[PDB]
């Protein structure tokens, strides 16, 4: 099998940018049996360029791709808003075809610090006999944060889940749950429940907190 | 260690698009005729079919892409018009008529008036009254006695064929210019779409008749152990339907009703054979096919449905609609004269699960515009004496109408006019290709200095 | 014998060996008194020009070049490995034209420039220069 | 013009088996055209499962001998169709399965490379998620207000995907963020849809999400009061 | 690049270390049913034979000679210094085409007359003679 | 082979150092016009003075636009299509 190994994972630009996305091969593919694809999120995947520097019909003229032996580059001039999404390499020199890692084009945005909330289990929920914790940050830029939960001042992994949002068309941010779980007769005996949020647009770690009764 | 070698003469070919040229046989050459009808200045046939079977060759076919139906289409209505020019034009002849109902028998019992008009004749200060004996099919009337004149008289000119040359179409092989080649589908079942490993190679094709059929196929190729089903889109109702026969069916059609000719002069030089007098009876045109293996036709056919359009249904058959002459018969020469069968009968039938020939009317038209190339309308001069041709029936061109029910039944109808099935029928597994020889070896030989 | 293509299935070894039958195939084919309008031999004989003029396209290319016939003929032009890595086993035991034919397009372009700049460069200059004496 | 439309999605246990059909409306014959199965695990790399072109089923090693591919060609009632059936379902199978047109006609097409080739005509997807879990509609609780603030509705425990929230039965749409769903240890799917909104308005307007599970034919409407 | 006859204002020597790019020009050139009579193909197809045949006498000469392609070609044909009297540098320095072309006018005539008797004598002749052991 | 002249200013005769060859010419439309140029080629900087034999006075004068002019020609009258059967086959359409 052919290995494709993709580079940059993500990358950033802006409208009329032009973007590179190179694509390497464990193997050099001489006959340029590589083909590129762009998915945006839900939908299926498009047919953008195959062969190398082939252009499937339809496809516009600022997609034009490079290959010279191992290395392989997908550049995308006047980068337009109906470009963003995720770019897949993929190689059918050798059976089987196989695909790349993939690579994010996301948008440029000035830097936003995280809208941090913290929510405390339902009453509800606990009659359920179960109980799960929410810290929320909300609208921020860029993606790369990292959240811990501190109970009773200690520190807490392995419970705690994690989703985000895709990028908001209209101001390029981000959103994200960070959900924690745990027993119902746990919750009751740790003392106080706390968020800390270590993010780029924020000097220092920002926490937001709350102990049992409000 | 390495350098590179050069190499000529390697299989390499890719398919292209160019103009190919018959092969007529020299002995019809001998029954010359002032040309007979196709051949002119063909080639000569190369008694060797020289045919070389290819090992290892699977290429992916379609009869529905690329030949020369629209091509040689076109040269054989260009051969139409080259031998429209130089015969006879009939221009003065849009002239009202006094015809009245014949009265010979029952059997047209009609259709023949006795039109007679004025006239011209050579010497330009001459006139001429004359009366003749037309076919209903040829004339329209206008609005005493009900007059009539001819329905190209108002959209286009008329020429009739000069009585030299033939109609026969003849067996000719179509060849290859060199540097290129053709390719041969040797299987038994082949639908006209997808690969074939029996491939084998010919300069040429086999001898091609310029057959003009309506709704079946007369005197073309036979298929092979099953009939087939051709063609492009079965999911789409308005593609026709081709199956070429295993076995050929046996037809009799015949002009059974013997004639004279009246030449009468619209010179100088000018002249036009008129319809003498029918010596005899009054009959109609008809054909004959014994209704056995008709049944046996039907009954294969319908298993060929039952094979390829599901497997448990109803097929039903009705006739054709309606629509033009040509549409509705099986429309057809017979010799000089064109045959249009009321084909109403054939087309009665009911399959769910589960000696005597079959005679249908057939009627006989003159003023042809036939392809529909408006401009110029044919006419075909008389001919004497009771005709009976035997053509042999060779395929089938059919239509699938609007399912819109669950499966229940299957009408099937009548189909045809653009000849182009004709040409595909008889012309598929063919295919033009052209030739390569370069290649480029790199090994470790090198020159001297 | 192979007749006509019948190296079709093979490797360019055994058809290598073969395909002077195959080279000989330019021109294989070789009643003016009835009414003298004729329209066929036109474009039949229009054909014949076009065959003859592809084949002198060809001798074109087989007239200026370093391979003046030599119905196959060796070269000086020496091989990136950059260009393919396959072996002659690879090759000359199974792999005859397709994608093969893919690979010499590039280098039709690329090496047919290769053909054109051996054959300047030296293969005449050098010529000269080594044959005036 | 060609597309492709598959089955719809499933949800199946694990050893279990699974064929998801695909008709391919435009297609004219698969003598002509080839036929690709690809899947993509959530939110991952996609991956080659089989083929079938001139009639030759075909699997990726990893695959191999565990998945079937057929398809049929055009019939007179419906268009060609090609068929990927899966056997012993794993947790690990759990992706979107795609179908996949390319045109064979053409020797030097470069989308095709003996078999091996680049994929020009895709479907919209199936989903089939692996799991022990059975049906089971969410249980949903509010994430309510205290001390511009924001507000949320926690939809946990629901299987399978997928769940639509709503708020106020559409009428707040603007700074709502549904999260995507994380599936949780008990295999089930879980995940919570918030809004920001002035705080000046808590006490003025109610606020009440609207969550729909149509694999339970579940609907609930809660009502997230501050605290 | 030159292109075309961009060795036009040089001198012969660094016009002879071209030219190849010249001397590939012979062809470079490469709609039938609206009423199908035309006219214009007949004299530009004609112009075709007419170009090709030009080629073929030049291909007759470049045929038989001492000088079958050979793109340039050294002789053994010998000068008498009573035809010209120059020196290498005052036509290969600067003399290029116009009396030089006068004066290979007179041994157009002669000298491709000796072209005729080199070829004939003993470049054939000999050849078997000598080939004949 | 076909040559060209690329100076600026040329009435037709004399050398010229500015040669190039092309294997063409340009596009060049079929213009009928007497006493002027319609949609021809443009001059240089100045307008030339092209003519054979000024000295003759049956020579022509042909002075190639360096700025092109303007024109409106308009046919401003609105008019009818018909058409009389002089047939078969022919026909006169005639004025409305
Ligand atoms: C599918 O294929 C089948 C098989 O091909 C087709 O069946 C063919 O159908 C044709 C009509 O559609 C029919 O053509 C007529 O043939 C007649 C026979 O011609 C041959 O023989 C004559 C003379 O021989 C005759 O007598 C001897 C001795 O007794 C017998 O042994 C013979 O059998 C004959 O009876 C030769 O002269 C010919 O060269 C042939 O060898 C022809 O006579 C007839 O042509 C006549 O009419 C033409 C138009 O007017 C005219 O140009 C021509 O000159 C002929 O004129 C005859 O009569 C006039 C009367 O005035 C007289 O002056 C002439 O001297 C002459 O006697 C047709 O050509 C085919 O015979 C028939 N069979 C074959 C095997 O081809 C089938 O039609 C086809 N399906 C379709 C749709 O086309
Ligand atoms: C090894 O060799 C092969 C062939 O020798 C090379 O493959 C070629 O790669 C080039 C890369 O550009 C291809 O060029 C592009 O082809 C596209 C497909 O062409 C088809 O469709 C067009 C449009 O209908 C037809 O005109 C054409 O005949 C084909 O049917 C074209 O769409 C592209 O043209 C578009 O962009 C150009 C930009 O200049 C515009 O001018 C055009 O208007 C149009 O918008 C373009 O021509 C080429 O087709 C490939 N050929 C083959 C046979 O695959 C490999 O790249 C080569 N590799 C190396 C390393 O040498
Ligand atoms: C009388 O009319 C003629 C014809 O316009 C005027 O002559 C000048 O003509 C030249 C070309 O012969 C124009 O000058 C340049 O034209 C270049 C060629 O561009 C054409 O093709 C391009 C590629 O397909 C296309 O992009 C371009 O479109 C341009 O012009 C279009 C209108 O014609 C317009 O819709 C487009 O938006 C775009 O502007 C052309 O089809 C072009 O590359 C250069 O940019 C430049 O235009 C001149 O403009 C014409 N005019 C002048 C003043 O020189 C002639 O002058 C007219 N005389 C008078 C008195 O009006
Ligand atoms: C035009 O002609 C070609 C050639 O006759 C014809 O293609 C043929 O189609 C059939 C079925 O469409 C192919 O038969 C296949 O054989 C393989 C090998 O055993 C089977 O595995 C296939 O089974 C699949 O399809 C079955 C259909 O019911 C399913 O039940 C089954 O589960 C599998 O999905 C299948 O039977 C045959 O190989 C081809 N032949 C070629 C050369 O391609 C084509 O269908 C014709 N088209 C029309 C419109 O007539
Ligand atoms: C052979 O004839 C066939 C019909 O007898 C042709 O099949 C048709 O092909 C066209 C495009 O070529 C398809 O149109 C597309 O359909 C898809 C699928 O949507 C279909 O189903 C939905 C849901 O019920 C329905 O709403 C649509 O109306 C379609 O029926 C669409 O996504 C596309 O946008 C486009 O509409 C036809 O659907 C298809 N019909 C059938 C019955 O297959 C076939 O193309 C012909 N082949 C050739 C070469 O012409
Ligand atoms: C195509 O099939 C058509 C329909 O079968 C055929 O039509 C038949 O044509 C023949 C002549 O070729 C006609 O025969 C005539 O019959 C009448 C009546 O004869 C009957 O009575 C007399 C007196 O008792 C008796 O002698 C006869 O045997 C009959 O019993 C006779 O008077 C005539 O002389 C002549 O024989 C048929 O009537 C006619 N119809 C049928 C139904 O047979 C046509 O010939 C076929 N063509 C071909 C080429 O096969
Ligand atoms: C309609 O007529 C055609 C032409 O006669 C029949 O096709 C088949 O043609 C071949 C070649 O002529 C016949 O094979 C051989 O014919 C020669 C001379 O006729 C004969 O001496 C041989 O014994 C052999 O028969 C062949 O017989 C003929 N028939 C078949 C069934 O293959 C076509 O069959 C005719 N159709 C009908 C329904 O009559
Ligand atoms: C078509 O007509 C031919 C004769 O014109 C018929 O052929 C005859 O058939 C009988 C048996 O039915 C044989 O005894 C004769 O020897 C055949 N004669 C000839 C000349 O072939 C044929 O049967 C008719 N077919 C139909 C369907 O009417
Ligand atoms: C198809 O067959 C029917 C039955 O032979 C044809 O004629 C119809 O006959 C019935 C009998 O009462 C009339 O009521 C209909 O009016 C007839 N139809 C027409 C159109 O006149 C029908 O003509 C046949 N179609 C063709 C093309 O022959
Ligand atoms: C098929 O044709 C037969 C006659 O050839 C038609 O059968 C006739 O049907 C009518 C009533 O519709 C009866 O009065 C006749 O007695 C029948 N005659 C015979 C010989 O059966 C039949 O209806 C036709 N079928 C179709 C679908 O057109
Ligand atoms: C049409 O029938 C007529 C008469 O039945 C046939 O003509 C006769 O031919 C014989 C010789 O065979 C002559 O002796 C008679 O004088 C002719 N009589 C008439 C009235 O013409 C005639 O052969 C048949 N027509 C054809 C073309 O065969
Ligand atoms: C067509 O190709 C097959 C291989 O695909 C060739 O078969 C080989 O034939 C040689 C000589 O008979 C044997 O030594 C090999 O073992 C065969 N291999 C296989 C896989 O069958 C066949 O010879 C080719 N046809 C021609 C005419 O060369
Ligand atoms: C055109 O001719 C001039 C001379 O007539 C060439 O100019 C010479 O160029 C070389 C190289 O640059 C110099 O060494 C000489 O000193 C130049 N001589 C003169 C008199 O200027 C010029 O190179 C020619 N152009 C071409 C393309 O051949
Ligand atoms: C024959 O002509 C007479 C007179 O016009 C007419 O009344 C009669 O209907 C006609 N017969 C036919 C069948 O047209
Ligand atoms: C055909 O013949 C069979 C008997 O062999 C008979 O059962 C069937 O009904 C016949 N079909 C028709 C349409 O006459
Ligand atoms: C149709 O069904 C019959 C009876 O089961 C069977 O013999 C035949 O093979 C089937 N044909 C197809 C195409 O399935
Ligand atoms: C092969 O080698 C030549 C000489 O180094 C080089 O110019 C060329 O770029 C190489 N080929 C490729 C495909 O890089
Ligand atoms: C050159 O020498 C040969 C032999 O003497 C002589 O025949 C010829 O005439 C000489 N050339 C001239 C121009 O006299």
């Amino acid at each position: 099998d052919i290995q494709m190994t993709q580079s940059p994972s993500t990358l950033s630009a802006s409208t009329g940018d032009t973007v590179r996305i190179s694509c390497r091969a464990s193997q050099s593919i001489t006959g340029n049996w590589v083909a590129w694809y762009q998915q945006r999120p839900g939908k299926a995947p498009r047919l953008l360029i195959y062969r190398g520097a082939a252009l499937l019909g339809g496809v516009p003229s600022r997609f034009r791709g490079s290959a010279a032996g191992t290395d392989f580059t997908l550049t995308i001039g006047n980068l337009q808003a109906e470009d963003f999404g995720t770019f897949y390499c993929q190689q059918y020199d050798t059976y089987p075809g196989t695909f790349g890692q993939g690579t994010k084009v996301e948008v440029k945005r000035t830097v936003a610090a995280p809208s941090v909330f913290i929510f405390p289990p339902s009453d509800e929920q606990l009659k359920s006999g179960t109980a799960s914790v929410v810290c929320l940050l909300n609208n921020f830029y860029p993606r790369e944060a990292k959240v811990q939960w501190k109970v009773d001042n200690a520190l807490q992994s392995g419970n705690s889940q994690e989703s985000v949002t895709e990028q908001d068309s209209k101001d390029s941010t981000y959103s994200l749950s960070s959900t924690l779980t745990l027993s119902k007769a746990d919750y009751e005996k740790h003392k106080v429940y706390a968020c800390e949020v270590t993010h780029q647009g924020l000097s220092s770690p920002v926490t937001k907190s709350f102990n049992r009764g409000e | 260690n390495l350098w590179v070698t050069v190499y000529y003469g390697v299989p390499v070919w890719k398919d292209a698009e160019t103009t190919l040229f018959c092969a007529s046989d020299a002995k019809a050459y001998e029954t010359e005729k002032h040309n007979v009808w196709a051949t002119h200045a063909c080639v000569p046939t190369d008694p060797n079919p020289q045919e070389i079977h290819l090992e290892n060759v699977t290429e992916e076919f379609n009869m529905w892409k690329n030949n020369m139906v629209e091509q040689m289409h076109t040269d054989i209505i260009s051969l139409w018009d080259q031998s429209l020019k130089p015969c006879v034009k009939l221009t003065p002849l849009c002239v009202t008529l006094q015809c009245t109902n014949v009265t010979n028998n029952i059997t047209d019992d009609g259709e023949l008036k006795n039109c007679s008009f004025n006239m011209t004749t050579e010497l330009r200060d001459k006139k001429q009254k004359v009366y003749s004996l037309f076919y209903r099919l040829d004339v329209v009337q206008i609005n005493s006695n009900k007059e009539y004149r001819l329905i190209n008289c108002n959209t286009s000119a008329i020429t009739q064929a000069c009585p030299k040359v033939s109609f026969e179409p003849i067996p000719i092989h179509y060849c290859a210019p060199a540097g290129f080649a053709i390719l041969k589908c040797k299987d038994k079942k082949f639908n006209g779409t997808g690969p074939c490993p029996s491939v084998s190679t010919v300069q040429c094709t086999h001898g091609i008749k310029p057959v003009v059929s309506t709704q079946l196929l007369l005197n073309g190729s036979l298929a092979e152990e099953e009939v087939m089903i051709r063609s492009e889109n079965i999911t789409n109702n308005a593609k026709n339907i081709l199956v070429q026969f295993n076995t050929p069916v046996q037809i009799n059609c015949t002009r059974p009703n013997n004639n004279t000719r009246k030449s009468i002069r619209i010179g100088p030089g000018q002249a036009f054979y008129a319809t003498g007098d029918i010596i005899g009876d009054i009959r109609q045109a008809h054909c004959n096919v014994s209704k056995a293996t008709w049944n046996e036709t039907l009954g294969k056919v319908v298993k060929q449905l039952r094979k390829h359009f599901g497997n448990n249904t109803i097929i039903r058959f009705a006739n054709s609609s309606g629509g033009d002459l040509e549409v509705t018969t099986h429309s057809f020469n017979c010799g000089g004269e064109f045959f249009y069968c009321n084909t109403s009968g054939l087309f009665n039938s009911t399959w769910i699960s589960n000696n005597d020939s079959i005679t249908l009317p057939c009627r006989i038209k003159q003023i042809i515009n036939m392809w529909q190339r408006i401009g110029q309308a044919m006419y075909a001069p008389p001919i004497q004496g009771v005709i009976r041709c035997v053509s042999n029936i060779t395929g089938l061109i059919l239509t699938r109408d609007g399912g819109s029910t669950n499966s229940t039944t299957e009408t099937f109808r009548p189909g045809g006019g653009d000849m182009r099935d004709n040409w595909r029928s008889e012309l598929y597994k063919y295919k033009v290709v052209k030739i390569e020889p370069l290649g480029v070896a790199p090994t470790r030989c090198k020159r001297r200095v | 014998f192979l007749g006509f293509l019948g190296a079709a299935g093979s490797t360019m070894g055994a058809a290598s060996m073969t395909l002077t039958v195959q080279a000989r195939n330019l021109l294989s084919g070789i009643q003016q008194h009835l009414l003298k309008l004729t329209v066929w031999g036109i474009k039949q004989l229009q054909a014949r020009v076009l065959a003859v003029e592809r084949y002198l396209r060809d001798q074109q290319l087989l007239g200026i070049w370093g391979c003046s016939g030599k119905l196959i003929c060796c070269t000086n032009v020496p091989w990136n490995s950059s260009w393919s890595n396959r072996n002659l086993s690879e090759i000359w035991d199974n792999m005859t034209w397709l994608q093969w034919d893919k690979e010499i397009s590039n280098y039709t372009q690329i090496i047919y420039g290769l053909l054109e700049e051996s054959q300047n460069q030296q293969e005449k200059n050098e010529q000269d220069l080594l044959a005036l004496d | 013009q060609i597309h492709l439309v598959q089955s719809g999605t499933e949800v199946k246990k694990p050893g279990s088996s699974v064929t998801v059909s695909c008709k391919a409306y435009g297609v004219n014959t698969f003598g002509l055209y080839a036929v690709n199965w690809v899947r993509q695990a959530p939110g991952q790399s996609l991956e080659y499962i089989g083929q079938i072109w001139r009639w030759k089923s075909s699997a990726s090693h990893h695959f191999r001998g565990r998945v079937l591919i057929s398809a049929v060609d055009l019939t007179g009632s419906s268009p060609p169709i090609s068929s990927l059936e899966i056997k012993n379902l794993t947790s690990d199978d759990t992706a979107v399965y795609f179908c996949t047109t390319t045109s064979t006609y053409d020797r030097w097409s470069g989308l095709h490379h003996d078999g091996v080739m680049a994929f020009s005509s895709w479907g919209q997807g199936t989903l089939i998620s692996v799991s022990a879990a059975s049906t089971k509609g969410p249980s949903v609780f509010p994430l309510a207000p205290s001390s511009t603030a924001a507000l949320g509705c926690l939809v946990k425990d629901y299987f399978p995907e997928p769940v639509t929230v709503s708020w106020n039965s559409g009428a707040l749409t603007s700074g709502v963020h549904t999260f995507p769903a994380v599936l949780q240890s008990s295999g089930l799917y879980s995940l919570s849809s918030v809004v920001t909104v002035p705080s000046s308005s808590l006490g003025t307007q109610t606020y009440i999400c609207n969550v729909n599970h149509k694999p339970s034919n579940t609907k609930v409407d809660k009502r997230v009061e501050p605290k």
